[PDB]
């Protein structure tokens, strides 16, 4: 199926949020391995990945005033990757920097709407609650580990001039790329094909083939760091695997981990049921420019990482289609529950106009799914 | 452990740079060679190269260029290191004193900057106005060469072109002009720029050429009168100037990738070109304006050249990284232009694998490496000892003794070698290098000689079993003869210039040498059979002591002369009777050596007037009984010990030392001072007599075994007396369907086996190479597209056989992750290799280790343990699924160290009662890792990017379970080399443990452990030596040794630099006391008294004895 009469750029705009928001373009980055004390939003339960957008709607006066004083400062807060949701325990997290902001005081009801973006990963040193009810986390910035080429150290100086290859138009091209880039593997204990398994360019191309199956209609980044984070935020994996992905410091290990997940986890089941199948990876598609899965906020400030698929099975539909707060303008939503355990898996989206395509699709919340390998991370 | 000492055993041999010019004087032509951290300076001579000076730098030489600024008498040298330490050096010489002084220096690194893909380029313009450095993409750094720019201050000029391949300064330009090849979306192009000296910016260059060859990578600046530039690509060579454009694409270079070049003459009419395969070409610029055409000529084959430099007299230096370096002569009328090899220089790198033979033996162990790559691939057998230059060989078997002799009393030189055989004696005369068997009048050929030689009063003596014979020199006749009173045969014979002490069974006899008479003086009976005797005068040719070994008593005792009074009695112990006994003096202090029937040597001090043992010491010299023989090296006296392991015993600091001889089994020896063989020796084995000269001092003896293909892995199989070597060879697809490029080890084996009945293909093999002859006894060819990855030689389970086991992987260009592979168990029995068992795995077998009589293998991301069963099959016991690829595998006891290419360390433990593995600890720290090793149960050594060593330890504190599973980084050090292999092994017979490492540059190093007291003393010592030792280029040692990556820099810790510590011996006496001034010496009691220069001289001296000594460079 193709996308027709639906602007794939509409979902990343979060137009359901409202009118135009004031944009902030300044960028705050904390030193690597440095200790910063950053405020945590109380009801945020999401695991944020750098580069990933997070839309929010705040109604409580202490949250409203916390973001008000955050706008006047470095606009950054801490998003904790909770190891224990009930016990409020977290060992890792990501800073979120506010890029868009809007206040509503209509009818005397203060509402703050923000759009933040994940910036840096960190290690939780300690969590202390404040007088206003807002937790403040003492965090240690985790650094992005950037590595040169595997060959940069053992490379013969005479073959340095051969390290720039003519433009890529092809299986033959990749065979020549490997043979020439890893020629100095002959000076080491390992073969060229081994060095390919750790080469960012080769790994991104392998991912790119499977990402093209989800989005058949080259907007992905060139930087291995940006690409690995863009792919990380799209993988519909459980919270335990998502925290392991966040713990990775290298883009090579992250790309390798992502390829393992993509090559193993091809069936999505109900997390409550565990063995009940909702959809397969073949059905995943990108209705949004950002990919098959993005974060969206509901009317009560609850964030859902929604994955778009062509068809979902074993779901019962409750209620009548509604376009209220619809994250996909032009589609109405209907609550979808697992037929076996009644858990809220997500929603069915129906087109309001007959000229749109697809006429129907499913939005499955990440927190409800469990990826199964039909018969831990791997970097 | 937590404290390590890292020292060099063999400096890097691989050549990365080579330049010529006039460094040492305006009149000399030099050849400067860069070998990583070392700079060698030679003077080109008509005969060859003369070594004048060799220096080490606290850096990896990345740029090395000679230049002559205006007003300077001779060239200066610019060096830039990998850590961006720049310097200008000058050679200064006063008589026999040489220094390399730093004229200017400074670090030219930028805070930000993306290091370029084609690496560091350092160029100097013909006018010597500046140094141009291309370090980062988008920038061109310029260091003006003003006399006052002593801190090498520089400026950056922004370059719009981000992907530059190569750059050079052009000749004949109105201002400093650069010419470079770059790539962009529209292809590869050539562009020029002027450097405005006033503006400090680029100006529009004289010319440019867009859409050059897709593969153009080399820029050559042609000098005047023509000027311009030459661009070399994959299939073509082009010339460019403002107006002119020349282009050739000859078939001679079609299948070659040119990677280096050199200008033959100043006018630039000729260039030497070298491809990645060893072909040497001559590029000629043909004039008629003007420059008319280009022409390429294939000259021949040299080693795979990293760099070339034309010297003089048609002599070219070939600098190699993958094979030996060379001096070739270009000969390229009658013949075509061709090349002939003149001289070869040892290059051990890359050392891709290595193993130790005779590790158990205290010292005397050889290191065997898998060296080089492609046609340069070889095995290198490395042993340390005293060599012997053989001058002559004589086929004469069954020699039982040798004796030097002088048949002419008017000459001081020996002219006769007398040899004994079973029941026989032969005499050989020497006339220069002409040996001719003769007859000696007065000497009997009838009997076996026990001793013969020159005695007092111009006489000769011949002691056989039948009798003792005095012979006159002038008349050559038997003047006197001593025989036993009852005609009983002699059993032991000892003699000097005037005394003869013969033993007839249990009864000794003391004859005295007098003019024409052998006077019988004494006759006594000992309480046991006599096994050995000695009367060496330690005097006027008269010794009052006599060493005697006994059978029943098994003791070596010293008796008085001529009273036979026992002055001492020492029981050796054991059941074997002694073979030889000798009284000798080393460094004016006397000793009494004693050799046992089981190759055991005893050495005690001997009082010349008292006659008693000073210190009961023992040193095992071999399995065969040892025969001791005195000889003179210089003023002093040495003792040659003949056995299966021949040794030279000498004195050092008034203490005995045992250098081994770089020779095979030697049965007998004698010194020979012939006219043709002066200050030489005679050596005899079971079948041959060799006359040779023993080397000046102990050096590395390296035997090269060329394979003409790439050796990858090596294992030693003692029971088979051979090596197992995984190797590969490149073959090209043939029309008549693949074929070899040249014959190599795998195609020239005595017998071969296979696993089944124009692009390159890798053919993988298992070679069985004999350990003595080094002939390829057998070659097994693996399956098509099968990659041999790992190799072990071990016994498994209850099976007595020793097998060669290989771990493979099926490699297909369409599959990225290996999904197939196998473990093949081979046996080398008789003359052939047999496949005993095979085991299919579903992945690559990256590593294998023998683990407690089982086979531990790492396949893909899992660790599998196999049991060898009575049905002779490998049966899977357990698995360990890791979240990392199990690339590296090392074991100690029941522990396993697992590592990946990204420095992920995993510690596992086999639980024998559970039948599976338990993860003990782990550490993730993304960085390229090239090797790992277990030092002890708690500490692990590894080599990580860039050229660093690191040590991680399992935590001592054990506060909680999370602390118990986390490895602490306790050591970091910038080694400066890339380690391919680590292995436990003994070099010389605090410090504890020995770990050797092989590198890409051919350097071999050693890592040993220190106590916290030793580490703290040596750390203080380094900081004090760093204030005394002059550094070439003024680079701080601490900056050099700091753990380094492009992104991070932390100071070294947990490691002591033995190369710096050992330099303490070379500093002046006053400077030694500055170093040790506030040092706290610990003798072994905690009482840290002040350290003296003599305390540290003895401490640093014993540290030099733990590794091979470095040879002196200069003559
Ligand atoms: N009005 C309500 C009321 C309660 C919960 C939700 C909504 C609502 O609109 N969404 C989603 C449904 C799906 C969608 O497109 N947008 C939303 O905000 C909820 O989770
Ligand atoms: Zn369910």
């Amino acid at each position: 199926p193709n996308i027709i009469n639906f602007d794939t750029s509409l979902p990343t705009s979060h137009t359901y949020l409202g009118a135009d928001m004031e944009e902030f373009h300044g960028r705050t980055l904390h030193d690597d391995d440095s200790c910063q004390v950053i405020p945590v939003l109380p009801q945020v339960m999401m695991i944020l990945i750098p580069g990933q957008t997070l839309p929010l709607q705040l109604f409580h006066p202490q949250e409203v005033s916390m973001v008000r004083n955050l706008i006047q400062k470095d606009r950054t807060f801490a998003v904790l990757a909770y190891s224990n949701v009930q016990e409020r325990e977290a060992q890792f997290g990501t800073t979120a920097e506010i890029y868009a902001y809007r206040e509503e005081q209509d009818f005397g009801i203060e509402i703050v709407k923000v759009k933040a973006i994940g910036r840096q990963r960190f290690k939780v040193l300690e969590l202390r609650t404040q007088s206003d009810g807002i937790q403040q986390a003492k965090v240690q910035i985790l650094p992005e580990c950037v590595l040169p080429s595997t060959m940069s150290a053992v490379q013969l100086e005479s073959l340095n001039k051969c390290q720039i290859f003519p433009s890529k138009p092809s299986y033959k091209w990749w065979q020549k790329y490997q043979k020439r880039k890893f020629h100095c593997a002959n000076l080491t204990s390992w073969p060229r094909w081994l060095y390919s398994l750790y080469d960012a360019e080769t790994l991104m191309d392998r991912i790119k083939k499977q990402l093209r199956e989800w989005d058949e209609n080259d907007s992905l980044p060139s930087n291995p760091i940006d690409f690995s984070y863009r792919v990380a935020a799209c993988l519909p994996i459980d919270d335990v695997l998502r925290i392991q992905l966040l713990k990775i410091g290298s883009a090579i290990q992250r790309l390798r981990c992502e390829l393992d997940i993509m090559n193993k986890c091809t069936s999505l089941c109900c997390k409550q049921c565990q063995e009940t199948e909702i959809t397969t990876k073949n059905e995943i598609f990108s209705l949004s420019l950002c990919g098959p899965m993005a974060a969206y906020v509901n009317p009560h400030g609850y964030v859902h990482e929604t994955l778009t698929v062509y068809k979902a099975c074993n779901l019962n539909l409750i209620g009548r289609p509604s376009t209220e707060h619809s994250w996909f303008p032009g589609y109405a939503w209907t609550v979808a529950q697992c037929k076996i355990c009644a858990s809220h898996i997500g929603w069915k989206f129906t087109a309001t106009k007959k000229d749109m395509s697809p006429q129907k699709f499913w939005g499955l919340t990440r927190s409800a799914l469990l990826p199964t390998i039909p018969d831990i991370l791997c970097l | 452990m937590s404290y390590n000492y890292v020292v060099t055993a063999q400096k890097p041999t691989a050549v990365n740079g080579c330049v010529t010019g006039h460094f040492t004087s305006a009149e000399d032509l030099n050849l400067l060679i860069a070998k990583n951290t070392r700079l060698e300076i030679y003077v080109v001579t008509a005969e060859g190269l003369r070594p004048v000076k060799e220096v080490g730098m606290y850096g990896k030489i990345a740029v090395m260029e000679l230049f002559r600024p205006k007003g300077e008498s001779k060239d200066l040298l610019f060096i830039l290191t990998a850590k961006y330490n720049a310097c200008i050096l000058e050679y200064k010489q006063s008589g026999e004193s040489i220094d390399i002084i730093t004229r200017a220096h400074g670090n030219v690194q930028d805070r930000i900057g993306r290091p370029s893909e084609t690496g560091i380029i350092g160029i100097i313009d013909p006018e010597c106005r500046m140094i141009g450095l291309r370090l980062y993409d988008g920038l061109f750094k310029v260091i003006p060469l003003d006399r006052d720019n002593k801190e090498l201050k520089a400026f950056n000029i922004r370059l719009e072109e981000l992907h530059v391949i190569d750059v050079k300064f052009l000749y004949g330009c109105q201002a400093p002009t650069i010419c470079f090849v770059y790539q962009d979306p529209q292809g590869r192009h050539v562009k020029t720029y002027e450097v405005s000296l006033r503006e400090k910016e680029f100006n529009k260059g004289p010319w440019k050429q867009e859409n050059v060859e897709a593969e153009a990578s080399m820029v050559i600046a042609v000098p005047e009168p023509f000027g311009g530039a030459i661009i070399i690509g994959q299939e073509s060579i082009t010339y460019h100037n403002g107006d002119k454009y020349l282009a050739i694409a000859p078939p001679i270079i079609k299948q070659s990738t040119i990677v280096c070049h050199n200008r033959v003459d100043p006018n630039g009419s000729r260039y030497l070109l070298g491809d990645m395969e060893g072909r040497l070409f001559m590029l000629l610029l043909e004039k008629e304006v003007t420059l008319k055409d280009l022409r390429v000529e294939l000259l021949g084959e040299t080693s795979i050249a990293e760099c070339l430099t034309y010297l003089d007299n048609g002599v070219v230096f070939v600098g190699s990284r993958l094979g030996d370096s060379q001096l070739v002569k270009l000969n390229v009328n009658e013949q075509g232009s061709y090349v002939v090899a003149m001289e070869t220089f040892t290059n051990l790198g890359p050392i891709v694998d290595m193993c130790v033979v005779d590790l158990e033996r205290q010292g005397q162990g050889q290191l065997v490496t898998c060296s080089g790559a492609f046609k340069e691939g070889s095995l290198r057998i490395i042993r340390n000892g005293i060599g012997i230059h053989e001058h002559a060989s004589i086929d004469l078997p069954g020699i039982k003794g040798l004796w030097p002799l002088r048949s002419d009393p008017n000459r001081e030189t020996d002219d006769t070698l007398v040899l004994s055989f079973v029941g026989q004696t032969r005499v050989l005369m020497l006339n220069g290098e002409e040996v001719e068997e003769t007859e000696l009048m007065g000497f009997v050929d009838d009997q076996q000689t026990f001793f013969c030689g020159n005695v007092a009063h111009q006489q000769l003596i011949q002691i056989t079993s039948a009798s003792v014979r005095l012979v006159s020199q002038e008349p050559k006749a038997l003047v006197s003869e001593w025989k036993e009173p009852q005609a009983k045969n002699i059993s032991v014979a000892s003699c000097n210039s005037s005394q003869v002490v013969v033993a007839v069974g249990r009864a000794l006899y003391y004859l005295q040498i007098h003019p024409q008479e052998l006077r019988q003086i004494s006759h006594t009976e000992m309480e046991h059979e006599v096994a050995c005797l000695d009367i060496t005068p330690l005097s006027n040719g008269l010794s009052p002591l006599c060493a005697i070994g006994l059978w029943t008593d098994i003791s070596a005792r010293i008796l008085k002369l001529p009273s036979f009074e026992l002055l001492h009695k020492e029981m050796l112990g054991g059941e074997i009777i002694p073979r030889s006994i000798l009284m000798t003096t080393f460094e004016s202090s006397h000793y009494l050596l004693c050799a046992l029937g089981d190759g055991a040597l005893f050495y005690f001090g001997l009082n010349i007037e008292t006659g008693l043992l000073s210190d009961r010491k023992k040193v095992t010299l071999g399995t065969q009984p040892t025969v001791l023989r005195t000889f003179r090296s210089l003023s002093t006296t040495n003792v040659f010990a003949c056995s299966d392991r021949p040794t030279v015993i000498y004195s050092s600091n008034h203490k005995l030392v045992f250098s081994n001889v770089n020779l095979k089994e030697v049965n007998y020896m004698c010194p020979l001072n012939s006219d043709g063989y002066p200050d030489s020796l005679a050596l005899a084995n079971n079948s041959t007599l060799t006359i040779g000269t023993i080397d000046e001092i102990q050096k590395l003896h390296i035997r090269t075994v060329p394979l003409y293909e790439s050796p990858r892995k090596i294992c030693y199989q003692e029971v088979s007396q051979c090596f197992g070597v995984l190797s590969s060879r490149i073959e090209v697809q043939d029309t008549s369907g693949t074929t070899a490029l040249r014959p190599s080890a795998s195609t020239q084996a005595l017998s071969s086996s296979v696993s089944s009945s124009g692009e390159e293909v890798e053919v993988h093999n298992l070679l069985i190479i004999d350990q003595h002859t080094f002939e390829v006894l057998h070659a097994h060819q693996f399956l098509q597209n099968e990659y041999a990855l790992s190799l072990v030689s071990c016994k498994l389970g209850k099976d007595p056989n020793t097998y060669f086991i290989v771990g493979t992987a099926m490699v297909y260009p369409e599959e990225a992750e290996p999904k197939q592979g196998r473990i093949v168990v081979f046996q080398y029995s008789d003359g052939k290799l047999q496949t005993v068992a095979e085991k299919e795995v579903k992945g690559a077998v990256y590593s294998m280790v023998e683990f407690n009589g089982k086979l531990l293998a790492s396949i893909n991301s899992t660790v599998r343990l196999y049991e060898w069963t009575t049905e002779k099959e490998l049966r899977t016991e357990c698995n360990h699924y890791n979240n990392i690829m199990a690339l590296y595998l090392k074991t100690k006891g029941d522990f396993i160290l697992v590592g990946d290419l990204m420095r992920s360390v995993l510690l596992l433990a086999y639980k024998p009662m559970e039948g599976n593995f338990e993860e003990i600890a782990r550490d993730f720290n993304p960085n390229w890792m090239s090797a790992v090793e277990i030092l002890d149960d708690d500490n692990f050594l590894g080599a990580e990017n860039a050229f660093n060593l690191f040590v991680c330890q399992k935590d001592s504190a054990a506060t909680t379970d999370e602390e118990r599973q986390h490895l602490q980084e306790v050591g970091l050090f910038h080694l400066g080399e890339f380690v391919n292999v680590f292995c436990h092994g003994s070099l010389v017979m605090p410090t504890q443990g020995s770990v050797l490492f092989g590198t890409v540059n051919g350097m071999i190093g050693l890592v040993t452990s220190l106590s916290e007291s030793w580490y703290n003393l040596l750390l203080d010592m380094q900081n004090r030596l760093n204030k005394v030792i002059k550094s070439v280029g003024k680079i701080e040692h601490s900056f050099w040794r700091s753990f380094h990556t492009e992104r991070k820099t932390e100071p070294a810790t947990g490691f002591i630099d033995g190369d710096l510590i050992e330099s303490f011996l070379d500093i002046s006496r006053p400077k030694m006391q500055e170093v040790v001034a506030n040092l706290q010496y610990d003798d072994g009691s905690g009482m840290k008294r002040e350290a003296t220069a003599d305390d540290l001289i003895k401490v640093v001296e014993e540290l030099t004895r733990i590794h091979w000594s470095h040879p002196q460079f200069e003559k």
